[PDB]
Order: structure tokens, then C-alpha cells, then sequence
């Protein structure tokens, strides 16, 4: 969790794009970044301070400044829509080696579209059984990247936190849902939680509270 | 076979000395 | 002409091990450093380890979550990587890869030990960490709300919780409703169990007099459930 990149990033066909890769390693070592497309092996794309395999195609090129790098696609093409990760040291001077959590590349096949977002609060049913789980369901977004921030009145929640990646539904949208776990006592005692879905720079928050 | 390791803290010392110098 | 093969995935008890293997040809393997890699269905690329190369007296480090309970390991002869994993968890399911590393260091600007980089890939190989146990659904009813709905309408809903295997079929007053039906794709738990969520929108105005049901099936467990779906009163 050191590299820190985009959830999502979009492009029209034949512009120029640039996906970002940022931690503090990266002020002492390059990155190197990674094509990914479902069932296929990832395909290295750029490395160090100026290297570009063979076989890459040129509108691919890496930078760095900071603690920042810079993948850029220059001329997007159909084929470039992806999952790109970054990878590097997770700290200066070590070993190890991280991958960032990826970005999803998005070359435009129709406008955006933005989420529908509906929150339900515990059934009874379920505080009876001793549970809680908050249900927030997000649909009709394009492109397929969100972002899922739970809050327990103003603070941020982390823990109980399931959401899905977001899959296509039959119209070519997206939908995801996330899923936040409680116990009934943690549900009781705030006066509200809330459910903050991010999508292309916009933010949509639903709040419900004990009845 | 060589150290991958040692070599590059190799050049980064001898990078040092020649930035002080 | 360069060929990496990964072998070994299969279903696991989550207290059990595991041995991968890594079949290299088509380039100088024994002097090549190798890494491993994995990503869980639908999530990120995740660093596992990496075992270097004679002159580094083949050193292996491991990504923190993996220290003491993965071993990688080699045999140079016949070009086959090694990853012994022991005591798995569910954190540890994903498609495995074995990737050729190569390794850099730019003189003026770099610092040690520079960086390492993956320059070829197997298509991996398919690890799924699950205490297999059926388990029916827990079906609760999601009360309407009109909130979030167009004019005159309202979302209505039954959740699915904590099923396994997949799939469920959701369909609503015995499929009498098929218009306005959105059925969402389930999570995956980090309990190794699926949760999903169906819900249909209707007229508000029918709320009082329409009664609606889900009718969910989870053949696995053999399991139905009718849920019957009420305004809060």
C-alpha cells in the first residue's frame, strides 16, 4: 500500500492520457509499469528511467519527478484499455518489491454516466438475529471505477467493509455493491452512517440512522 | 557472479565521493 | 522463444500447504533471478517473493504476509522455480505467476539496490484457499424506500448473506415480476462466503395493496426461501 495510483482514469480515442504511481520509495527508485487484461499475463511496458522493451509500442513513456511517476499514453488506441499497474520498492534501499493497486484504464465507448446509489439501513429481522449489515448498491455508472468510502457519523470505517468490483450489466453500465458489517450495538449508538460513492471526481453521499 | 547488492552500494558510494570531490 | 509455465493450483483446506512450480525455457535460467505473483479474482497484483542468483548466493526475500509460511525454492538443470507455501489462508487464494526479473541500477541517479522489473510472465495458475462447507443463505427483507427512486416508484429488496457455493437465483412473487429487477453480482467475503442483493422498483402507490415476495433458491444447500417484503410500520 505504498504505491499509490488512480482507481480509474479515462481517455478518448487517439488523446493523451497519464496515469500517476506515488510514494515516498519513488523520491529513490524508479517504477515499473505493468499491462493487464482479463485471462492474459501481464505485459511489462516501461522501466527505469527511460527503458521501453521491444515490442512496446511508443506512445508508451514513463517519467518520474518526486515521488511521482508517470505512465503516458500518447495516441490511445482501442487495445489500451486496461488494468495498469505500477511497481517499485516499497520503501528506499529495501529488498522487497510492491505492486501499486492498479489502475483502470477506460477508452471511451459511450459517455459517462454516473451512479444511481441506494443505501438500506439493518432489518429488524437481522438486529433480532444479532447482525447488522448495511446494503449500498451503485449502478448505471460508466466508466467502471468507483470508489466506496463508509463513514460512522463523520469518521471514515474500514472495518466490515466488502464491495465488489464493478462488473457490466446487460446495458453496458456498471454495478458494484459494498456491504458494511456491524453489530447491532454499533448500529444503535451512532446517530447516523453513511454511504460515499466517488466516481470520476464526484461524490454522491447517502446517510441513514436508527429507527 | 558478482553482488547485485554489493555492486550497486559499491557505485553508490563511489557516486559519493565523486559528487564531494 | 521464451516460455514460462506455472503448475500446481487447486482447492485447499485454509490450515493446509501447497507446492507451485515454475517451468523456465527459451533464455539463461540459471543465472536469472525469478519472482513470484499474485492477483485474487478481480482484485490487484500482489508481490510475493523473489529468489536471486549465484554471486548473490540465491538470497530470497518475501512480501511481509508470506515471511516463515512460503519458501521459494529451485532446481537449475531442468529449469523449474519452486513455492512451497504452508498453513494458507484465505488471504492467500489468486492466480499465481512466475515472472523473469530483470534486475537495474542507473549509475548517476540510482540508489541501492536499485530496482527490479518483470519482463516475461506465465499465465499462471489457479489457487483457491476455501474450507468448503455448504452453507445456506441468510435471506433478510430490504424495506421499501423511495429516496433514491424516480417519481412515484420505490426500491424494494432482500438480502443474501453469507451463502456458499455459488450460484442463488433471485426471482420476485414466483417471477409474476420480472419488470424493474436488478439482481446484483455477489461479494466475495473475506470469510470465503458470497452475499448478494436483489431489488425491484415499484409504483409507491401499490405498497399498500401489492404484496411482494422473493423467492430465493440456493440448490447447493437445498435451500428455498419466500421473504415477504413489508413497509416499515
Amino acid at each position: 500500500y505504498e504505491l499509490t495510483q488512480e482507481t480509474g482514469v479515462s481517455v478518448a480515442l487517439g488523446r493523451t492520457v497519464t496515469i500517476t504511481c506515488r510514494g515516498d520509495s519513488l523520491r529513490s527508485h524508479y517504477a515499473s509499469w505493468y499491462q493487464k487484461k482479463p485471462g492474459q499475463a501481464p505485459i511489462l511496458l516501461f522501466y527505469g528511467k527511460n527503458n521501453r522493451p521491444s515490442g512496446v509500442p511508443d506512445r508508451f513513456s514513463g517519467s518520474a519527478s518526486g515521488n511521482r511517476a508517470s505512465l503516458t499514453i500518447s495516441g490511445a488506441q482501442a487495445e489500451d484499455d486496461a488494468e495498469y499497474y505500477c511497481s517499485s520498492r516499497d520503501k528506499s534501499g529495501s529488498r522487497l518489491s510492491v505492486f501499486g493497486g492498479g489502475t483502470k484504464l477506460t477508452v471511451l465507448s459511450q459517455p459517462k454516466a454516473a451512479p444511481s446509489v441506494t443505501l438500506f439501513p439493518p432489518s429488524s429481522e437481522e438486529l433480532q438475529a444479532n447482525k447488522a449489515t448495511l446494503v449500498c448498491l451503485i449502478s448505471d455508472f460508466y466508466p467502471g471505477a468507483v470508489t466506496v468510502a463508509w463513514k460512522a457519523d463523520s469518521s471514515p470505517v474500514k472495518a466490515g467493509v466488502e464491495t465488489t468490483t464493478p462488473s457490466k450489466q446487460s446495458n453496458n453500465k456498471y454495478a458494484a455493491s459494498s456491504y458494511l458489517s456491524l453489530t447491532p450495538e454499533q448500529w444503535k449508538s451512532h446517530r447516523s452512517y453513511s454511504c460515499q460513492v466517488t466516481h470520476e471526481g464526484s461524490t454522491v453521499e447517502k446517510t441513514v440512522a436508527p429507527t | 557472479l558478482w553482488n547485485w547488492f554489493n555492486i550497486t552500494n559499491w557505485l553508490w558510494y563511489i557516486k559519493l565521493f565523486i559528487m564531494i570531490v | 522463444e521464451v516460455q514460462l509455465v506455472e503448475s500446481g493450483g487447486g482447492l485447499v483446506k485454509p490450515g493446509g500447504s501447497l507446492r507451485l512450480s515454475c517451468s523456465a525455457s527459451g533464455f539463461d535460467f540459471d543465472n536469472a533471478w525469478m519472482t513470484w505473483v499474485r492477483q485474487p479474482p478481480g482484485k490487484g497484483l500482489e508481490w510475493v517473493g523473489r529468489i536471486t542468483g549465484p554471486g548473490e548466493g540465491w538470497s530470497v526475500d518475501y512480501a511481509a504476509p508470506v515471511e516463515g509460511r512460503f519458501t521459494i525454492s529451485r532446481l537449475n538443470s531442468i529449469n523449474f522455480l519452486y513455492l512451497e507455501m504452508n498453513n494458507l489462508r484465505m488471504e492467500d487464494s489468486g492466480l499465481y505467476f512466475c515472472a523473469r526479473t530483470g534486475k537495474y541500477y542507473d549509475f548517476w541517479s540510482g540508489y541501492p539496490p536499485g530496482e527490479e522489473y518483470f519482463q516475461d510472465w506465465g499465465r499462471g495458475t489457479l489457487v483457491t484457499v476455501s474450507s468448503a462447507s455448504t452453507k445456506g443463505p441468510s435471506v433478510f427483507p430490504l424495506a421499501p424506500s423511495s429516496k433514491s427512486t424516480s417519481g412515484g416508484t420505490a426500491a424494494l429488496g432482500c438480502l443474501v448473506k453469507d451463502y456458499f457455493p455459488e450460484p442463488v437465483t433471485v426471482s420476485w412473487n414466483s417471477g409474476a415480476l420480472t419488470s424493474g429487477v436488478h439482481t446484483f453480482p455477489a461479494v466475495l467475503q473475506s470469510s470465503g462466503l458470497y452475499s448478494l442483493s436483489s431489488v425491484v422498483t415499484v409504483p409507491s402507490s401499490s405498497l399498500g395493496t401489492q404484496t411482494y415476495i422473493c423467492n430465493v433458491n440456493h440448490k447447493p444447500s437445498n435451500t428455498k426461501v419466500d421473504k415477504r417484503v413489508e413497509p416499515k410500520s
